[PDB]
DNA sequence: GTCAGCATCGCATCATACAGTCA
DNA sequence: TGACTGTATGATGACGATGCTGAC
């Protein structure tokens, strides 16, 4: 069959949902934030944001509020997931332990029902007595509280006015009271309910039917003082309550459409306001008394604060701080200023966090690293519309290239022992040793009085009193800071070479040949202590002090030629505590001890490139949890560096790396130079927390990135992004955009800030010709707001706008590609548009356009008009495959530069997704699934292959092989499906299969094949077969691969019994939740493995990977009846970690 | 009304409409304007049109209600243009029971008066495979396809018998029986999750099976012959069905025990063919013997969202006429039966083919041929939804698009 | 010598009658 | 012995198809 894996490999970064309290403790202020299936919890502090805890839900997160009952220490958690399963959650902390536990949990489904169009809504009264849901029309479903259900079970009321647009429950009330908008054939009104959780029922609301706009979309119940309702809509602003009655209608509002609202004050003062074009309000509640006090509430002023990101949800938090959530663009932490600037906006932006989404149009490009390049690309939307570039690993800037070739190892040095800064590098050579110093961008060459010239140097740097230390194989020679000479200098008796050097501040080891030698640093002596012999020749050595300072290292770290072998010694006696077999005929090239995250480790690398590491214990010296990867093919330098007061570890190679902790594990990133053999740490005033690195001909200077997993670059295009492509021979990337501009009712049209389009180094304007609907164009200035869409070209390397190619008036771009077609050595843009008008709802008309660029500008050499929305277009062997509404035209590239029909399908409702692997053909329809065509070279026409008979609302479609088939689905839903290969009858061979189906939770908008993981350095042969990524609505970009069955079992089998432990979080089964549903139907997961399921059980404690293993039966590849261990399957993992 | 700017949106994005009607322009409006009917050009400017609608759902900008509401107005459009008749095949006696293949989007079964069955493929020729009936007392008043292989029918038949029976037209086994006559079942049907059986008489007792064998069923449920029997796609256990009783009787296939203890029964001003629960399950369309169609929420099963008004009846040879859901889009198409006697707008009415909006009422379309002038009973569209087959005129249609 | 222009012919739902059981 | 539950009956309505005329 078919056998797919899929795996996040990037977490969604919308955020979905901004709700204010505490729920971590009562004294401490808590913000959440919900990205989808994520849910994020952060403290606010000073001026800042801090991570307390992550964690998962398996469910797409609808509801966000926290109540807090009578005699409840804090706020506990309600979340409700779009497959409608409710929770109660509670933050618990136990010393350095946190878990999020349930304590209740339910799904309240109605087995039969209509999920509601406005969505879901979930409310909470203010005594804390219920949970309100509007989940279906005509229905409001009723949680009691009371405790126990500990189910959160339910009943349902019948409610007569069918559609709801907004409740809330009321304060100040003797009995929990309802307020909500709903909307009848006599407009919209504001009516109110008791619940009366007494009874079952519904009893006469508090207030008359008010009359109300008819757009009044959003209820926001005041506290007290004050009690009531305020009803927000397009055109006014209104309070309502029993006897009072305010309206206003203030024209700022008119431009654009309230969307979201937070409380600022308890009191409810003041609210803030957020709209469709991320317009930021201030509303503030006018307090007014008449006998020693009262509630009177005055009068409604609104004030504007200035502009952020287009929000979800608003939160104030504190001094002026709003958090803001965007679905569209980044979200923010943003500052109110109490000065308007020039513009008159009291918004400064503190903080910005990346979102990728909506990710609309992406691709895959190896530029970067010219031989894989790894780089994903994608798109943000209206004011907030970009191009983002996403990468694996870590890059460095270069400041200075000074040419050395030959150079052996780097030491960092400070000659000065009042300025703490490096003025000095030191650099080694053959047989030789030359010192640079360091004053600001100059560097030269120097001499250093103590230190020799003339024998290589295997280590040096500062030393214990005031002292500089420089090991060459003559001899080990210390030397003073302040008058500069020769202090002390010790050779091995009989004048042997020194072979191997390590050294901290007080202590100094070196070897020679099987021997060797301890000495402590003293001042003016260098002191030998005991020594001994080993058994075999020492490879490599390391004296790193684990601990506080401290600064005496109680293990020695060794490597031997003979055994190939790392051993721990104890100083100064050298017993040995553990002999490690590294096997193999490899010698080890380096060995480090380190602490990351408090934890601690052993590095050792052989020349292989291999690299061992284990946990290792400073007080026995053992060492544990042998574990070992791969980086590049070379021998492999290991150099430990600080970075953010953080420990990082940089490995040298063909595939240079930074290795680092996260989560308290290990991580291995690439750092994108071409290689680095040697490196030092480097902290001078020319260059601040930098990094010396060299090769085998240049020695380089400069910074390094932070330390993550991936790395985006955002550029900002102020317009909303919708194609893109890279092409190659033009160094650059085409995008297809569009900007609104409004009516200015006499000369023309214009935009409401500067873009892409309007910046662009050179423009041009479609001229036609005509269609012709000009001459009497049909055209009006009705709906004053117009889409303006433009082919931009933008410069791999800066990013920037090089041109801009505005389309015709009413004109809208669907399709781009990149390409050569026919007989012809030039590579064209191509682009497929479609006209779009007010007063016709499918296009009738459209047109394929093929541009060359070439410095700077952009000649259209094919214009051709056919007639229909050009949905898809796709190069196919050296032809171009179009999709024009409902059909399908294979085009050919002629000697006249004109595109000229040769191939026709005609059988589709709408063709809107089109994907080719060499003569098949996918067509994805919009309500007739899956097509897969074929191209019949000796007749040249097309043959109608196969279809999908199950009816699916496709959002995007992916080839995976000439089998195999991916859809994405409307509901979240994936689903594949393949070719009978068996051939039989024609009706086996007209049906596409599902033998895949899986939801996922996200909306994916675009497939590519590629991946961001590099060749092996395995392994090889692979784990996995192919790698396509996704982008989704919410920024989430995922990985699909293929399995074999018998790997698909193993990772089925490990999920039932992971399944069993995790735990679940609000207890929500992975079962069901990865389950195909839609309103139509539910089922089960199949063809399908979560790969974020079985990565997490590296996060669960070493007894439970215990517990999951059990009976689990292993396979090591041949003949493998056996049982497995906790180990094995921790491999497997980690192997399918590295894949992303 | 509300109505009015609610199909205009069609929603998000909401900027056109929200006017209140606009405080009546400044009436009904008073004099002239519009008018309602007029509501129609505006309808016709204040659509954003689709491929914007497309890219809004990518950006999460609009929601489904939005995209799947308008494409279902892209579905209207290319009805209008569905005039084409692509196909027709006869038997012979009147088209009774109706088939579509649960996978197969050019495959259509359908039953007789005659006990006769046709299998129809399209892109095919390669005439039908056939089974004859005796042909008197033969009328075969449902039938449904077998989930569990899509070779055999469950067919329900006035010879006395609701059986399975292989294309080829040798049964299998025999479910519910007689062995006196005088009375036959008339409703059916299966539910491929629940494999459960269930079937009507014309004395008013169902009596349902599960696939295999032991019944227990039968306890009269009305007085009146039983003509339709709805299995709800989202529910196993439940069901709803339909008698000359003027009653729709919802079930619950097994706690239901009492002789006829029930939940909720839906009167009619006159008796009911059709039961029909929505693909969603959530609704119940209810076709009445002259002149109504119900809709029943799940909301309050009792009171139907609502009625619309259309020219249906009894004829005695005439085969009931019963309402059908498209199984993607929400739409309803009933056939039409012109009287005198009925409220109608549009005299004289050649008789077609109807599509009504749900959720709303109003008809978005209507489906007409010359030189097949017949009256339409059985309507039920493609599960696809890309193809309508009406078993009419005595013979069979099948409409698709140019 | 095809043509419309009648005519008979095919257990539905409704109303009745006075036979069978069966708590 | 009420009840109901089941069998002959004949009024009413008004869609086809097939039969056959009278006649353009």
């Amino acid at each position: 069959h078919s056998y797919n894996y899929v795996v996040t490999a990037q977490k969604p970064t919308a955020v979905n949902g901004c709700v204010t309290g505490h729920f971590t403790s009562a004294e401490d202020l808590n913000l959440l934030i919900a990205k989808n299936t994520r849910l994020e919890i952060y403290v606010v502090t000073a001026e800042g944001l801090r991570p307390v805890k992550e964690v998962g839900m398996y469910g797409k997160i609808a509801v966000m509020e926290l109540f807090r009952p009578k005699g409840e220490s804090k706020d506990l958690l309600f979340i409700l997931t779009a497959k409608y399963n409710a929770c109660i959650l509670e933050y618990k902390q136990s010393g350095e332990s946190i878990d999020i536990i349930t304590r209740a949990h339910g799904n309240v489904q109605d087995r039969i029902g209509r999920p509601s169009e406005t969505g879901i809504i979930g409310i909470i009264d203010p005594e804390c007595r219920m949970i309100g849901l509007r989940l279906y029309d005509g229905l409001f479903k009723v949680i009691p509280l009371d405790r126990d259900n500990k189910e959160l079970k339910a009943f349902n009321i019948r409610l007569e006015e069918l559609h709801v647009i907004d409740v809330k429950f009321l304060y100040g009330c003797q009995a929990p009271t309802i307020c909500f908008v709903y909307q009848d054939p006599q407009g919209r009104h504001v009516k109110t309910y008791e619940v009366s959780l007494r009874e079952k029922e519904f009893n006469k609301g508090p207030w008359k039917q008010e009359n109300v706009e008819a757009e009044a979309s959003m209820v926001i119940a005041v506290p007290e003082p004050f009690g009531g309702a305020i009803i927000i809509g397009q055109e006014s602003i209104t309070y309502h309550n029993g006897d009072k009655y305010l309206a206003i209608a203030p024209p700022i509002i008119k431009q654009s459409t309230i969307v979201c609202h937070n409380r600022v004050d308890p009191n409810g003062s003041r609210y803030l306001l957020g709209d469709m074009e991320g317009r930021l309000f201030m509303l503030l509640l006018e307090k007014e008394e008449q006998m020693d006090g009262t509630v009177t509430l005055k009068d409604l002023r609104v004030e504007l604060l200035g502009e952020t990101s287009i929000a979800e949800c608003l939160t104030y938090l504190d001094n002026g701080v709003v958090f803001v959530g965007s679905r569209l663009g980044d979200s923010q932490l943003v500052k109110l200023n109490v000065d308007s600037n020039e513009q008159g906006s009291y918004v400064v932006a503190m903080e910005t966090f990346t979102n990728l989404g909506p990710i609309v149009d992406m691709c895959v490009v190896d530029l970067e690293r010219q031989g894989q390049g790894q780089l994903v690309t994608c798109s943000g939307a209206f004011k907030e519309g970009s191009l983002r570039i996403i990468r694996n690993g870590i890059g460095i800037h270069e400041h200075a290239s000074i040419d050395l070739p030959g150079i052996k190892g780097l030491w960092p040095l400070r000659s000065d022992p009042n300025r703490e800064t490096d003025d000095t590098l030191v650099l080694s050579f053959v047989g030789q040793t030359r010192v640079l110093m360091l004053n600001g961008e100059e560097v030269e060459e120097t001499e250093l009085m103590g230190f020799v010239d003339d024998q290589q140097t295997f280590f040096c740097g500062n030393v214990a009193h005031q002292q500089l230390i420089q090991i060459t194989s003559a001899s080990v020679r210390l030397v003073s800071q302040e008058p500069k000479a020769l202090v002390s200098e010790w050779k091995e008796p009989q004048a042997k070479n020194i072979s191997v050097a390590s050294c901290n501040s007080s202590q100094v080891v070196v070897a020679v040949g099987r021997a060797l030698y301890y000495l402590q640093i003293h001042p003016q002596e260098l002191r030998q202590i005991s020594h001994t012999e080993m058994e075999h020749e020492v490879a490599c050595l390391d004296i790193t002090p684990l601990g506080d300072s401290n600064g005496l290292s109680p293990l020695c770290a060794i490597g031997l030629w003979t055994d190939i072998s790392a051993r721990i010694l104890k100083l100064p006696s050298f017993e040995l505590l553990h002999k490690e077999m590294l096997g193999g005929e490899i010698i080890p090239r380096s060995i480090l001890m380190t602490t990351f995250e408090s934890s601690h480790y052993l590095l050792c690398a052989l020349g292989d490139g291999a690299l061992f590491y284990f946990g290792l214990n400073i007080e026995t010296g053992l060492l544990s949890d042998r574990k070992k990867v791969t980086l590049g093919t070379q021998p492999t330098v290991l150099r430990t560096f600080r970075s953010l007061s953080t420990t990082n570890v940089f490995a040298c190679s063909d595939r240079p790396t930074v290795i680092y902790s996260s989560n308290h594990k290990l991580v291995f990133s690439n750092v994108n130079l071409k290689e680095v053999n040697y490196m030092c740490p480097l902290n001078s005033d020319g260059y601040p927390d930098s990094l010396a690195l060299a090769n085998n001909s240049t020695l380089t200077i400069g910074t390094i990135d932070e330390i993550q997993k991936l790395h985006i670059r955002t550029v900002p295009l102020y317009e909303s992004p919708r194609k893109i492509c890279y092409q190659e021979v033009s160094q650059c990337f085409g995008v297809l955009s569009s900007r609104i501009e409004v009516q200015d009712t006499s000369g023309g049209t214009t935009a409401l800030r500067p873009s892409a389009s309007t910046q662009a180094l050179s423009s041009s304007v479609s001229s036609s010709k005509l269609f012709s609907s000009s001459t009497a164009p049909h055209e009006t200035s009705f709906g004053e707001e117009v889409e303006v869409h433009n082919l931009l070209i933008i410069d791999q390397h800066t990013f920037e706008v090089l041109h801009a190619h505005q389309f015709l008036q009413n004109e809208y771009a669907l399709s781009l590609v990149s390409c050569k077609l026919g007989k012809d050595p030039n590579t064209y843009f191509i682009v497929g548009t479609a006209m779009v008008y007010p007063e016709e709802a499918e296009p009738k008309q459209g047109r394929i356009v093929v541009f060359q660029y070439s410095d700077g500008k952009l000649q259209t050499v094919a214009e051709k008009e056919v007639k229909g929305a050009v949905y898809s277009m796709v190069e196919f062997n050296g032809k171009l495959l179009a999709s024009i509404n409902s059909t399908v035209r294979l085009y050919e590239w002629t000697t006249e530069k004109e595109l000229r029909t040769e191939c026709n399908h005609y059988n589709n409702i709408m063709a809107l997704y089109l994907k080719t692997k060499g003569d098949f053909i996918l067509v994805g329809d919009l309500m007739r699934s899956v097509l897969l065509l074929a191209y019949k070279p000796m007749e040249g026409n097309f043959e109608e292959i196969a279809r999908d008979f199950n009816p699916n609302w496709m959002s995007a479609v992916e080839i995976l092989d000439d089998d195999n088939f991916l859809g994405a689905e409307n509901a979240f839903n994936l689903f594949v499906c393949q070719k009978d290969s068996a051939a039989t009858t024609d009706e086996e061979r007209q049906h596409l299969q599902e033998v895949g189906l899986f939801h996922l939770g996200e909306f994916v908008n675009v497939f590519c094949h590629g991946s961001l993981v590099m060749q092996n350095l395995g392994e090889t042969s692979t784990p996995t077969q192919g790698s396509v990524l996704f982008g989704t609505v919410n920024g989430m970009i995922g990985l699909v691969t293929s399995l074999s069955e018998s790997w698909y079992n193993l990772l089925l089998d490990m999920q039932n019994r992971l399944n069993k432990v995790i735990k679940s979080v609000g207890k929500i089964e992975h079962s069901f939740w990865r389950s195909f549903h839609t309103e139509r139907k539910t089922e089960p997961a199949t063809g399908f493995i979560d790969g974020d399921l079985i990565e997490s059980f590296l996060d669960i404690s070493r007894p439970k990977m215990q517990e999951v293993v059990a009976n689990l039966q292993y396979d090591d590849g041949s003949g493998m009846k056996r049982e497995a261990t906790a180990d094995d399957l921790i491999k497997v993992v980690e192997e399918l970690t590295r894949i992303h | 009304r509300n109505k009015r700017s609610r199909s205009p949106l069609e929603l998000e994005p909401e900027a056109k409409k929200l006017c209140a009607k606009g405080s009546g322009p400044s009436r009904r409006c008073d004099s002239d304007c519009l008018w309602v009917g007029l509501a129609g050009p505006q309808i016709l400017p204040p659509c954003r049109s689709i491929v914007r609608t497309l890219h809004q759902h990518k950006l999460g900008r609009a929601s489904w209600p939005s995209v799947q509401q308008g494409l279902q107005q892209s579905f209207l459009h290319t009805l209008d243009s569905y005039r084409i008749l692509q196909k027709a095949a006869p038997f012979d006696r009147r088209a009774t029971s109706l088939a579509w293949h649960p996978t197969h989007p050019s495959t259509v079964a359908v039953g007789s008066k005659g006990g006769d069955i046709m299998l129809w493929n399209f892109g095919i020729k390669d005439k039908p495979t056939f089974i004859k009936g005796i042909g008197a007392g033969g009328s075969i008043t449902g039938l449904k396809f077998n989930p569990l292989n899509t070779n055999q029918f469950y067919a329900s038949s006035m010879e006395g018998t609701t059986r399975l029976q292989d294309f080829k037209g040798n049964i299998l086994r025999v479910f519910a029986s007689s062995d006196t006559i005088n009375i036959w079942f008339c409703s059916l049907d299966v539910s491929a999750s629940s494999r459960m059986v269930v079937t009507g008489d014309n004395v008013g007792n169902v009596i349902l099976l599960n696939m295999d064998g032991k019944e227990l069923w039968n306890l009269r449920m009305h007085k009146k012959k039983v003509t339709h029997v709805a299995l709800n796609p989202c529910c196993d256990w439940f069901l709803a069905t339909a008698s000359v009783d003027q009653t729709v009787k919802i079930w619950d296939l097994r706690q239901v025990r009492g002789k006829a203890s029930f939940l909720y029964s839906l009167p009619h001003r006159h008796p009911v063919n059709a039961a029909c629960f929505s693909p969603d399950g959530a609704r119940l369309l209810t076709t009445d013997q002259k002149s109504e169609i119900r809709v029943y929420s799940a909301s309050q099963w009792d009171c139907p969202l609502g009625l619309i008004p259309h020219p249906h009846r009894h004829f005695q040879h005439l085969t009931p006429i019963k309402a059908a859901w498209h199984p993607r889009y929400n739409l309803i198409v009933v056939g039409r039966y012109p009287d005198p006697n009925f409220k109608s707008c549009t005299p004289y009415e050649l008789r077609t083919i109807d599509v009504f909006d749900g959720n709303s009422g109003k008809m978005m379309c209507q489906l007409y041929d010359p030189e097949s002038s017949g009256i339409s009973s059985l309507n039920e569209f493609n599960p696809m939804g890309d193809t309508l087959a009406s078993a009419m005129g005595y013979h069979i249609l099948i409409w698709s698009q140019q």
